[PDB]
DNA sequence: CCACTCACTGCGGGGGGTCGTAAACCACGTCTTCAAGGGGG
DNA sequence: CCCCCTTGAAGACGTGGTTTACGACCCCACCGCAGTGAGTGG
């Protein structure tokens, strides 16, 4: 517990500073693409629906 | 606490101005003529790089200087 | 006070330690030379044509 | 520190204003202008008056000028 | 021949003797304004 | 209680003559990571 912190820091640090400059900047863009969304099951549980 | 080479430099300059101004014909050695010359600059540069302002100026305060250690 | 520069006159050319020493050097890369014959070079342990 | 010395200021020129016309100058002179100090004799010709006239006109003005000031 | 390491490096958590100048003055002095008092309840 | 003196001196500001004093110069016979580099052998 005492430990885990520094790392949890550097870590968090690592992503504000590689992800700081992303702003939401317009309200539709032309594209027509995307992902596929599905269930995720591992071992025959339903992880999440 | 001063650098060794900074401290050489320092004696060859009084090394020079012995050689300049050395008399052949007294006979003696240049070894004894410039020892004086060597440790007048050495002790210049100690007055005036011991500490980052100088600790000793008029007549009185360098005669301490070198006294006070031994004292 | 906060806002005055001054310079020094320097008797002899010096090297900048950032453009030698910082890899990859640039000096090197520029020249097209070893870092370490450079490096005898400038601190007077060899001659360079 | 400089709020405080401006509303003083302000005082001494109220103050000043009451004062006569022949009071104000005397005071203005010797003690307001800085590039001359105007001395006792150098307004005792200009008004016709004694040295010491001059002189003891500054106390009566003075007794005014803190009056004022204190009320 | 260019493949394929591996050791290497760097990155994060001591005397005396003269001289010139901005200090460093004690006398220097005459200036100011210190003024004793002067009259109009 | 306005006015011009007096009349004796207290300090006021230099001041560079006079005089110290400072400062300087002269001689002295862990942690894992990744990029680098030779360094082969082929």
């Amino acid at each position: 517990t005492a430990l885990k912190t520094a790392n949890s820091g550097y870590l968090t640090r690592r992503l504000v500073d590689v992800a700081q400059d992303l702003v939401v900047t317009e309200d539709d863009c032309g594209t027509h693409e995307g992902i596929m969304m599905t269930p995720v099951i591992e071992g025959g549980d339903v992880k999440e629906p | 606490g001063l650098p060794q080479a900074d401290l050489i430099q320092e004696g060859n300059i009084g090394l020079m101005k012995a050689v300049r101004r050395f008399n052949p014909e007294v006979g003696v050695r240049l070894v004894s003529f410039a020892v004086h010359w060597i440790k007048a600059e050495i002790h210049e540069y100690v007055l005036r790089n011991w500490r980052i302002v100088k600790v000793a100026t008029t007549k009185a305060q360098r005669k301490l200087f070198f006294n006070l250690r031994k004292t | 006070r906060r806002e005055r520069m001054g310079h020094i006159e320097l008797a002899s050319p010096t090297a900048h330690i950032w453009f030698l020493k910082s890899l990859p050097s640039r000096i090197g890369l520029l020249l097209d030379m070893p870092l370490r014959d450079i490096e005898r070079v400038l601190y007077f342990e060899s001659y360079v044509v | 520190d400089d709020n405080w010395e401006e509303q003083a200021a302000n005082r001494l020129t109220d103050a000043m204003q009451g004062l006569d016309e022949r009071s104000q100058d005397i005071i203005r002179a010797r003690w307001l202008d800085e590039d001359n100090k105007s001395t006792l004799q150098e307004l005792a010709d200009r008004y016709g008056v004694s040295a010491e006239r001059v002189r003891q006109l500054e106390k009566n003005a003075m007794k005014k000028l803190r009056a004022a000031i204190e009320a």
